[PDB]
């Protein structure tokens, strides 16, 4: 859709991947 | 009746963005809830620097095409920030990642003589997080939860 969604997706992916390093 | 959670959050996030962009460590006192705020900033220093390094290419690619030139563009970044959480999910990883990208942008703002945009950027990030994720934040005990989430123990358990 709108470009902003593409950028948000990238940050969400990075954030979720990072979260998984620490979540327990 | 002032917003204490917003104030504390803004202090942490503003200081981090400003110190990342300049390399200077503010000597100003933290103030109320300074203890939590100090540990939060220290945590942000450790983990945020890793996020920026680990994902430098991704961040650079984003920055490059976003073409941020002034405060009007910073204002526009709130749209991206909203959509990072539009799926319903909130977690500390996403929060640190957003703040870390903010620091990356702050560095850029410094280089193009737009240091005056760094505070509005910090305010925008804090606005989105505190105003729209307040219930989640409180459920983690705020920045105390943040410190605990990223805490790495050294116990011979």
């Amino acid at each position: 859709g709108r470009p902003e969604i593409w950028y948000a997706q990238e940050l969400r992916r990075i954030g979720d991947e990072f979260n998984a390093y620490y979540a327990r | 009746g002032s917003d204490e959670l917003y104030r504390q959050s803004l202090e942490i996030i503003s200081r981090y963005l400003r110190e990342q962009a300049t390399g200077a460590k503010d000597t100003k006192p933290m103030g109320r809830s300074g203890a939590t705020s100090r540990k939060a900033l220290e945590t942000l220093r450790r983990v945020g620097d890793g996020v920026q390094r680990n994902h430098e290419t991704a961040f650079q690619g984003m920055l490059r095409k976003l073409d941020i030139k002034n405060e009007d563009d910073v204002k526009s970044l709130s749209r991206v920030m909203i959509h990072v959480f539009s799926d319903g999910v909130t977690n500390w990883g996403r929060i640190v990642t957003l703040i870390s990208f903010g620091a990356f942008v702050a560095k850029h703002l410094k280089t193009i003589n737009q240091e005056s945009c760094i505070e509005p950027l910090a305010e925008s990030i804090t606005d989105v997080l505190v105003r729209t994720k307040r219930d989640w934040l409180v459920k983690q005990r705020g920045w105390d939860g943040f410190v605990e989430f990223f805490h790495v123990e050294d116990l011979e358990g």
